[PDB]
RNA sequence: AUGUAUUAAGGAGAGUAUAACUUAAUUUAUGUUUAUGAUAGAGGUUAUCAACA
RNA sequence: UCUUACUAUAGUCAGGACUAUAAAGGUCCGAACGGGUUAUCGUUGCAAAGAUAUCCGAAGAACUAUGGUAAGCGAGUGAA
RNA sequence: GACAUGAGUAACAAAAAAGAGUUUAAGGUACCUAAAAGGUAUCUUAGAGUCUCGCCUAAAGCUUAUGGCUACGUCAAGUAACGGCCUCUAAGUUUAUAAUCUGAAGAUUAUGACGAUGAGAAAACUUUGGUACCAACAUUUAAAAGUGAAAAUUGUGCAGGAAGGAUAAACCGUACCUAGAAUCUGAAACAA
């Protein structure tokens, strides 16, 4: 039992922060690992944390703080504020690591992946459409998307003028007792 | 402005003599058949030949 | 007319004018802090 | 992104944050296969170095979601985060 | 967890010697909080003064 | 300026001296020439004890019912500082 | 409103009626028809019929 | 006024085919040099030790990659290496929490200050023209003129991968008046000897093949006494 | 089926409303 | 000590006391938007009675 | 708006199961009455199907 | 945080010429910079004080920067 | 408060300036083809780039401040190649202490504390008062030569030119914008 650093004094039992890997940066080389912390994380904690929690011996640590949008307190109402900022950290690991590759988006069906594109289309077009009428404009009617509804009123017209089928009064418009 | 214009002179000054003028230059194209300008070319076999002496020559 | 008498403003004038610890340690401070929180004000300063 | 990748140990501690070692986040459908929370009933008979260990074993599964979440999000991977929060 | 395991009591009470180290006492609860009401005698004894 | 000068005033707007910490600690002392000494004493550790073999994780099968402890007829069941002394002799009654 | 739902078969967190029993439908164009209770929404109390 | 080349098929004068485009492999395209028909040459007019070593810089994150002859750069390898590139993409100065050594060149000759001179020579004018007249990944590999001024920029900074794939070529004969050729005229000609230490055993596989006079090895110099380990494929 | 409560839920309860739809289409054949 | 006692119960009551105000403001904006997300239904059924 | 009763220091920031409020942000127990109440099942997240003290 | 005066710490003034000085001048020509002489334009203006040309000072009582002090019964500051 | 008139009018004119190809995504049309699809051509929205031409250029360029309703993956023990924090103090400030004056509030002097626009060891490894001083101006000086700083040397004029202290690596800043082309102040995407 013997540590590559200096410990401290202080022990912590109980600690109840929540640590965050995350992926590296493309270019980033095999020996970083980049860390979300606790604001009030410093770089002694970390790496006393990643030795006796996990295991694992830093070289070095680098940290930096990444600020949040200031924001309304009730989306677009209420007092202005600020939430409390983001604390990133990175370890130069004296092991490399190196993260998989994401799957495939075809080979991704056991997340349901498939839903979720459609989901997030729509989602897409929502605050898109949302943008067009915050610049004070609307989408003409010549390039709305054509509808299921009327494609399906463009075949009953070639069928109609052709004469493959005629043409004859709505039966359902209303439910009369006259029935004339 | 003195007074306010009146619906009937306002009325006379934007539809009397300026309604829009019906183009009636119009004859067909003789490469497909479609509605073309007169004197001018058309656009779809304009576009389509445009590709055509591209691609091949 | 008004003049741009805000070019060139610095944000260090404004806590050591309009800031808070400015009203909490002066006599005639501690009067806007109370008016200002009987009011209701969330910005009691700066 | 083409050369030879490096041999990373199998024991490595940072291996401990992910789920599966191909995907890092958990099939939401495997997600939720978990029991309940400990009652403090259950709790009163478990010592210190029981109690000690067990909160350990809390702190690195949260650490293990947290860790799914932000992968699942920027990887686009899917649905998956209603179960995560049940299960934290 | 299994159910063999759920179920085993390890816990055996103490008096010589606190449930878990004294320390622990400070992470379970704030020992500056307005809210203690489990104080020690010599600080009641200072407030008495 | 006309809003955001009616914002919180953060280390990410202004340089000139202005330096605001985000409640890390005190993990040491500040040198005369600018440097600083860091005091292990006030640095803190995490005691992460070995968990090889250890069997207790953190969900129970929902299998075996959620239960609740009586104590009947005693106010102060779990708190009741009579039932565990007296638990303690029996129990353990060296330490 | 969830009450007033419940009115004729006790409370809202003291419900009388549970799913698997039959029912007979008092109200719309489909009154009197008769079928069993599949799911129960206890959050609209509101009742479905297959 | 400047002549841009086109990505066609040409002759090298490296024993290995630097490039796909590579028609021959060791070409004379001129007589051998002075110093080139030369078994020792000397550090005539350098300091002593000048030469011996060649050290090699890059940004662990964008890649720009910096050649010094001593063991540390300074603000004059930025300005004088690095081209502009785009608005926020040249950096104002020398981030220590940025750069590391990439490699470090060492010859067999422990006095032939000469032959390190002129690898250094042919790497820095190798490194001019792959920032300009890059005419082979402008429609092939990066594609770099299907993409944006600003992207096509960040490219440009990322000449880590090109850097390996020159040494593998200088360290090979590639150059006209390259000194690490050796010919004997007695008329046979051979490869100095040399090797190259690396921070990153992978680094090393951005060159699709290395010549038979260079032996590879791990960690540089004073890098351990930095406390920074060397990366090992095999661990 | 709203926009914002289709995400918000589990796969087991999006998958029950599939279920739904898909023995809606054998009766109408 | 009688007096920390006072101590306590007066900082309970105030964080309480600010609950309630917090509570309060919630709920009204909840359901103000959730009668708002009602009324989108209510609007078809008097359009298609029209 | 007035009257009656009780009470006698007030706010903010950030965070959190978005009815649940403070990093334990839905703690843990007692007693009584439970449709003749109060005013012989299902359901631990598909949760909080119980109120008062 | 404008502006006036004072105050502390700092910074700036291409080049050339004359003069007793290598450096001693509220000296000279003239950029930066600082002024705002005359004219036209503009007048719901680009601007609730701007554009163009022209003109004046430009080693000094000069100009600029970051702070500080003095103002509202009595009047702060004021080459007025 | 809504809606008219002027009026579909004025305006979108900093005397830089544009022209012709190519191409990506999504969507709208017409034809091909009716097995859905896909293909060809075109239009719309949001982009990107190539050749030619011109404008700015001691800028309308680059690097950075003040500042910011632009945006959050911006990464440092120190020097080369960094600021803050920290130490020292100026002009001043003080609901700190003592003494004193004072209708109350307060004021005064001393001390303390605080207060940059200044001063702070070393490193391409590192941790007395002209025996003077570092205001202005001029002169000289890192030896191949020239030039521009830094620091120092010597001298000149009167207007006579600070204070104090010394002497194994935490925390905070780090993104973008610099005003002729989308971000600062001018109520704004303003010829300032
Ligand atoms: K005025
Ligand atoms: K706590
Ligand atoms: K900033
Ligand atoms: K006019
Ligand atoms: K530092
Ligand atoms: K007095
Ligand atoms: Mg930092
Ligand atoms: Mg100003
Ligand atoms: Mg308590
Ligand atoms: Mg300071
Ligand atoms: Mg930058
Ligand atoms: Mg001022
Ligand atoms: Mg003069
Ligand atoms: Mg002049
Ligand atoms: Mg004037
Ligand atoms: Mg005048
Ligand atoms: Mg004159
Ligand atoms: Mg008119
Ligand atoms: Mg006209
Ligand atoms: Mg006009
Ligand atoms: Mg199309
Ligand atoms: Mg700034
Ligand atoms: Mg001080
Ligand atoms: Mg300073
Ligand atoms: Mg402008
Ligand atoms: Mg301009
Ligand atoms: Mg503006
Ligand atoms: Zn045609």
């Amino acid at each position: 039992r013997n540590a590559p650093f200096r410990v401290g004094k202080k022990q912590i039992f109980l600690p109840n922060h929540v640590i965050t890997f995350v992926r590296p940066l493309p270019k980033q080389p095999p020996n970083l690992a980049t860390f979300i912390v606790p604001l009030e994380f410093n770089k002694l904690d970390l790496r006393d944390y990643l030795y006796h929690v996990y295991n694992v011996e830093v070289t070095g640590v680098r940290s930096f703080v990444n600020q949040r949008m200031h924001e309304q307190r009730h989306g677009d109402v209420g007092n202005w504020r600020r939430p409390k900022s983001q604390k990133m950290m990175i370890a130069e690991l004296a092991k490399p690591f190196v993260w998989p590759k994401p799957p495939a988006e075809d080979a991704r069906e056991a997340f349901d992946y498939a839903m979720w594109k459609k989901q997030k289309t729509a989602q897409e077009q929502d605050t898109k459409f949302q943008g067009i009428r915050a610049q004070g404009e609307v989408v003409p009617p010549s390039q709305f998307e054509v509808t299921k509804d009327r494609k399906a009123i463009k075949a009953r017209q070639s069928k109609f003028l052709s004469g493959e089928e005629t043409w004859a009064p709505g039966k359902v418009n209303a439910f009369l007792n006259s029935k004339i | 402005p003195k007074k306010k214009t009146s619906h009937m002179k306002k009325r006379h000054r934007q539809m009397a003599g300026k309604a829009l003028k019906d183009v009636t230059h119009l004859n067909r194209c003789p490469a497909c058949g479609n509605l073309k300008r007169m004197h001018h070319l058309c656009s779809t076999c304009l576009g389509k030949l445009k590709g055509f002496m591209d691609r091949n020559g | 007319g008004p003049r741009p008498t805000m070019s060139g403003a610095t944000r260090l004038v404004q806590k050591r004018r309009h800031g808070f610890l400015s009203r909490v340690k002066t006599k005639n401070g501690q009067k806007t802090l109370k008016r200002r929180l009987a009011k209701g004000r969330l910005r009691l300063s700066a | 992104e083409e050369l030879p990748p490096i041999q990373v140990d199998e024991n490595h501690g940072l291996w401990d944050f992910f789920y599966d070692r191909e995907t890092v986040a958990m099939a939401p459908l495997e997600h939720t296969k978990h029991g309940r929370a400990w009652t403090v009933s259950e709790l009163r008979k478990k010592s210190w170095d029981d109690l000690h260990r067990l909160w350990w074993v809390c702190v690195k599964e949260r650490n293990r979601i947290a860790t799914a979440n932000w992968e699942r999000t920027k990887s686009e991977l899917g649905f998956g985060l209603a179960e995560a929060n049940e299960r934290d | 967890t299994l159910r063999i395991d759920v179920d085993e009591k390890t816990f055996v009470p103490t008096l010589f010697r606190p449930p878990a180290p004294q320390q622990v006492l400070d992470e379970l609860r704030n020992k500056y909080s307005i809210f203690r009401t489990r104080h020690t005698p010599e600080y009641i004894a200072k407030k008495e003064q | 300026g006309l809003k955001y000068r009616k914002l919180r005033l953060t280390t990410k707007d202004v340089n000139k001296g202005f330096y605001k910490g985000n409640r890390t600690g005190s993990m040491g002392t500040h040198t005369s020439y600018g440097t600083y000494k860091i005091d292990y004493t006030k640095v803190r550790t995490y005691v992460c004890p070995d968990l090889t073999g250890f069997k207790l994780t953190p969900f129970v099968s929902k299998t075996i019912r959620p239960v609740h402890d009586q104590f009947p007829g005693d106010k102060l069941g779990p708190k009741n500082p009579a039932t565990y002394l007296a638990r303690w002799k029996s129990e353990n009654g060296l330490d | 409103e969830r009450k007033a739902r419940v009115a004729w078969c006790g409370s809202p967190k003291f419900l009388c009626i549970a799913p698997g029993d039959r029912v007979v439908v008092i109200e719309g164009h489909h009154k009197d028809l008769i079928g069993t209770i599949e799911k129960l929404n206890t959050r609209n109390m509101t009742v479905e019929i297959q | 006024s400047t002549h841009p080349t086109t990505a066609i098929p040409k002759p090298t004068t490296a024993v290995l085919k630097t490039s796909p485009l590579a028609e021959e492999t060791a070409v004379e395209l001129k007589s051998p040099s002075r110093l080139q028909l030369k078994s020792e040459p000397g550090n005539k007019g350098n300091p002593k030790g000048h030469g011996d070593r060649i050290w090699a810089f890059h940004h662990i994150e964008q890649g720009q990659v910096i050649y010094s002859t001593k063991p540390v750069i300074s603000h004059q390898h930025l300005i004088r290496q690095q081209p502009f590139t785009g608005k926020n993409l040249v950096p104002r100065k020398i981030r220590k929490d940025y750069w590391r050594p990439l490699a470090m060149i060492e010859l067999a000759g422990k006095d032939q200050g000469a032959v390190g001179r002129s690898v250094y020579q042919k790497l820095r004018e190798f490194k001019k023209r792959h920032e300009l007249d890059w005419a082979n990944e402008a429609e092939e590999g990066r594609k770099l003129m299907h993409k944006s001024k600003r992207e096509r920029g960040q490219e440009l900074n990322d000449q880590k991968p090109n850097s390996v794939a020159d040494m593998a070529a200088v360290l090979a004969g590639a150059g006209k008046g390259n000194l690490m050729w050796q010919v004997s005229r007695l008329v046979k000609r051979q490869l100095r000897r040399a090797t190259v230490y690396w921070t990153n055993e992978q680094d090393k596989f951005h060159a699709r093949e290395w010549s038979d006079n260079v032996s590879h090895e791990v960690g540089i110099p004073g890098e351990a006494e930095k406390k920074r380990m060397p990366i090992r494929m095999s661990s | 089926w709203s926009l914002f409560g289709w995400g918000k839920q589990k796969v087991e309860e999006r998958n029950k409303v599939k279920e739904e739809l898909k023995q809606s289409e054998l009766a109408r054949t | 000590m009688d007096k920390l006692l006072r101590r306590v119960r007066m900082a309970e009551g105030m964080v309480a006391r600010r609950a309630q105000r917090k509570n309060a403001l919630l709920k009204r904006i909840t359901e103000r938007k959730q009668n708002k997300k009602n009324g989108e239904a209510f609007t078809e059924a008097i359009q298609q009675r029209k």
